[PDB]
RNA sequence: CAACAAAUGUUUC
RNA sequence: CCCCAUGAACGAGGAAUUCCCAGUAAGUGCGGGUCAUAAGCUUGCGUUGAUUAAGUCCCUGCCCUUUGUACACACCGCCCG
RNA sequence: CGCAAGACGGACCAGAGCGAAAGCAUUUGCCAAGAAUGUUUUCAUUAAUCAAGAACGAAAGUCGGAGGUUCGAAGACGAUCAGAUACCGUCGUAGUUCCGACCAUAAACGAUGCCGACUGGCGAUGCGGCGGCGUUAUUCCCAUGACCCGCCGGGCAGCUUCCGGGAAACCAAAGUCUUUGGGUUCCGGGGGGAGUAUGGUUGCAAAGCUGAAACUUAAAGGAAUUGACGGAAGGGCACCACC
């Protein structure tokens, strides 16, 4: 029986982005009209929007995106704190080439706020020019040892320095070149990146430290 | 109706989410977060056929109808996630997606970004119905 | 009389590999026989990117492409053209081709 | 959804379709704009220079 | 289409061209003329239609030489074509450019020459 | 771009 | 054959299906063959004269490669309880 | 958006690897093991291949639990058909998965015993060793490392070849077979009856191994060749075909 139409009753708030990226206001989402039967920053406040850092920075990185989880709520303004980074599907599916070797390595560490992160990185081997075998696979003995340089780097990049380091350390990709540096002495690479970060425990609260990133 | 705000330049922002299948196209605007909806519309509602549920001309008739109210509420502006039917299913797009897509952008809304979501999977549970497969 | 050296599909050095579904039957086929046709295509299309460029805000952006690597088990791979009978000596010939890169102005 | 109507002209003669035999190809300069330019299946006897009156105007097809 | 020019019509063409290249022309009316005086022929329509055919051939080989067909003119036309020769190309200029070992080639061939190094870099195969 | 029904039956020869 | 009279069904044809591209389809009369007599026929001829593809291999039919075949009285062929 | 269960290890992934074969792709650690190579180490004939005996042995099935996500041998359903107990849709079973026992069979095909020698060209690739006043990557030079080129072993293979083989298809082994003789082991003697009867044996069961006859019958069969013909592929052509 007619009823309700709901836009008619919905409210807006401007996503507001850390300090680490660049420009800082990512668009609009709308909620309930809060009622005292209701919190409209409840239906509000672990809500995660995912933006390409490309919008983010604006650039080259076209592929990555950031996952922003609001973290709280101020009058029409709400306070998003990191919660990931992927790559897309498209980037991904094509670094992936036949006759070349794929490298993961993932690890899984504590930050100095905190945070528990896991964290992969890619690579594949790569022909160098005048190569004139088709293919360029590694060896066994190559991988476990790339592996473990790895491995080695991202649990040292991470161990020291906060949720915001890391954020300010994977703009510039500067975990990328310092792979790229570690592993030439063992083989080729082409490639090699960060690809993923994944949230797996959160801090208490406090927002000292989500203000300080913030406004 | 309505609108976030007056923006002679930029455009309030929501995720456009379309599942095309073989049988049928779903068109979808929804807030970033997603947890609240905005306008839905098939590409069946609009023909009667069964057969035709997928075609690209009812699929442009379903962008239309969403568009409208899209730009008849608030949202100035959307970001797009194609699917396709997925999980073992065939991983291939299926008809009116497209025809969505360009109805949609054609409609007078604004695009931003886009990826593919349909849900890959480091494969297995095993594909339906049997190994001698679907004869015919 | 035997048909193809190869039997079915390259294996020689096994005697087994694991199976993979038709992409069409749904049928089942060692993934060493299996006819796979990889297929990288813009998200948008043909005509769409001019309303797609023309709507979009972002100055160009620049299409992401959706990527899937198909396997056909013998008789979809026939029945659909995704290869087609060749003589007892064409048969003979691994290599592939065609003249441009049909990617626009082809058939 | 929608309504328009569309008047084209056509520039190229492609070939003919239809198992039958009976539908010609044809390529058409959009008339009200020429920065335009699209592929659509006829009816009758076409020949270039003469006008088409597209009712879809998207679409764009091939076999069939 | 239908008129496709069956052998026994495409054989004389080529034949009396052969032998009366500067006889025959660039008209169908004369060279019809010319097949009474130089062949016999039975009938008039094919006697018209080799006179025809032929003359469309010379249409063809005086605008570039056809696929099959000799005539001692044109065999002279060739002949002198086929003499030319300039300040010449190679020179090559002061001093060949060697890759070396091509160098050593020659510094163990026992052979003064001109010279110039630039020949580094391996090296790939496909 | 992908895919698509169909039975039986009298002679020497 | 005529003259009168008696004055039927048939008021557009289902399943099917023939034939056809320019003086062609179709209307329309004439003459020849049969012939003593006998035209609803066949077999031409002029007259009046369009609609409509202008192509293609879908169905059908037949021949072109390649291919499969336990067929070869050749698919109208040679099979299980 | 989170979470639980059970399943499975995609893309990367190949005429590529390993393993006696069956078979075997997530990380990392432990445990022993296996080939190749290198090797102026050690023994001095230790050795080749095999009745009997024995180890392993995909799948289904069977015993008892765990477990059942996924899909699903049976059943019940909806359609289709002249008939439809089917294909096709749906619901859905034992089962799939895992543990401890059975069972001993798969066009378990490379349909090709194993071991040794000899007879023919070229380029790949996994791997080991060896060589280069070759490239690129670094520091102050390096030790690095990845490559290019060559050489040699032993892999799985490929390619082209009037050696030669074979009925041919094919085959560098299916060669070195009437000029018939390197070692050893196994099975077959027209086709059906038949992996059947019967006894033995193994099995909880389902079944497995060994394995006849009476009778039946003049071809069974292989390979190549060619048409005919196809609801196989590129095919065409004609209003006796369509449009």
């Amino acid at each position: 029986k007619k009823v309700v139409d709901p836009f008619s009753k919905k409210d807006w708030y401007d996503v507001k982005a850390p300090a680490m990226f660049n420009i800082r206001n990512i668009g609009k989402t709308l909620v309930t009209r809060t009622q005292g039967t209701k919190i409209a920053s409840d239906g509000l406040k672990g809500r995660v929007f995912e933006v390409s850092l490309a919008d983010l920075q604006n650039d080259e990185v076209a592929f990555r995106k950031f996952k922003l989880i609001t973290e709280d709520v101020q009058g029409k303004n709400c306070l998003t704190n990191f919660h990931g980074m992927d790559l897309t599907r498209d980037k991904m599916c094509s670094m992936v080439k036949k006759w070349q070797t794929m490298i993961e390595a993932h690890v899984d560490v504590k930050t100095t706020d905190g945070y528990l992160l896991h964290l992969f990185c890619v690579g594949f081997t790569k022909k160098c020019n005048n190569q004139i075998r088709k293919t360029s696979y590694a060896q066994h003995q190559q991988v476990r040892q790339i592996r473990k340089k790895m491995m080695e780097i991202m649990t040292r990049e991470v161990q020291t320095n906060d949720l915001k380091e890391v954020v300010n350390k994977l703009i510039p990709d500067s975990i990328g070149k310092d792979i790229e540096k570690a592993c030439q002495s063992i083989y080729p690479l082409h490639d090699v990146f960060v690809r993923k970060v994944k949230m797996l425990k959160k801090p208490k609260f406090e927002l000292g430290k989500l203000m300080e990133l913030h406004g | 109706s309505l609108g976030p705000q007056v923006a002679e330049g930029e455009n309030v922002f929501g995720v456009c989410h379309i599942f095309a299948s073989f049988n049928d196209t779903f068109v979808h605007v929804t807030d970033l977060s997603g947890k609240e909806t905005i306008c839905r519309v098939t590409g069946g509602m609009k023909v009667k056929a069964d057969r035709d549920e997928s075609s690209p001309y009812a699929a442009m008739l379903a962008a239309q109808d969403v568009a409208q109210r899209c730009k008849e509420l608030g949202i100035t502006a959307l970001h797009i996630k194609l699917r396709a039917t997925g999980g073992n299913r065939t991983k291939t797009p299926g008809p009116g997606a497209q025809s969505a897509l360009r109805a949609l952008a054609r409609s007078g809304m604004k695009i931003g970004r886009i990826e593919d979501v349909t849900p890959i999977p480091s494969d297995s549970t095993r594909r339906k119905g049997g190994r001698r497969g679907r004869r015919l | 009389t035997k048909k193809r050296r190869n039997n079915g599909r390259a294996k020689k050095g096994r005697g087994h590999v694991q199976p993979i579904r038709c992409t069409n039957c749904a049928c089942c086929v060692p993934k060493d026989k299996a006819i796979k046709k990889f297929v990288i295509r813009n998200i948008v299309e043909a005509a769409a990117v001019r309303d797609i460029s023309e709507v979009s805000v972002f100055d160009a952006y620049v299409l992401p492409k959706l990527y899937v690597k198909l396997h056909y088990c013998v008789s979809c791979a026939i029945h659909s053209k995704v290869v087609r009978n060749r003589s007892r000596e064409a048969r003979k010939d691994r290599t592939p081709p065609p003249r441009f890169r049909p990617a626009g102005a082809a058939p | 959804r929608v309504q328009p109507i569309k008047l084209a002209r056509v520039t190229k003669v492609l070939g003919r379709t239809g198992s039958q035999g009976q539908c010609t190809q044809v390529r058409v300069e959009f008339m009200d704009d020429t920065s335009r330019s699209i592929i659509r299946n006829v009816k009758g006897p076409v020949r270039e220079g003469d006008v088409l009156t597209l009712l879809e105007s998207e679409r764009e097809a091939r076999r069939l | 289409m239908g008129r496709v020019r069956t052998k026994t019509v495409k054989k004389a063409a080529r034949v009396i061209i052969e032998k009366y290249y500067t006889r025959l022309g660039n008209d169908f009316h004369t060279n019809k003329r010319v097949c009474e005086e130089i062949a016999i022929i039975p009938s008039k329509k094919l006697r018209n239609k080799i006179a025809g055919y032929v003359t469309h051939l010379m249409k063809r080989i005086q605008r570039g030489p056809v696929r099959g067909i000799s005539i001692k003119l044109q065999e002279e036309e060739r002949e002198r074509r086929d003499n030319y020769v300039p300040e010449v190309s190679a020179l090559d200029q002061e001093i060949i450019e060697v890759d070396p070992d091509t160098k050593e080639m020659l510094k163990l061939l026992d052979f003064g020459s001109l010279s110039n190094l630039q020949v580094t870099q391996p090296t790939v195969g496909m």
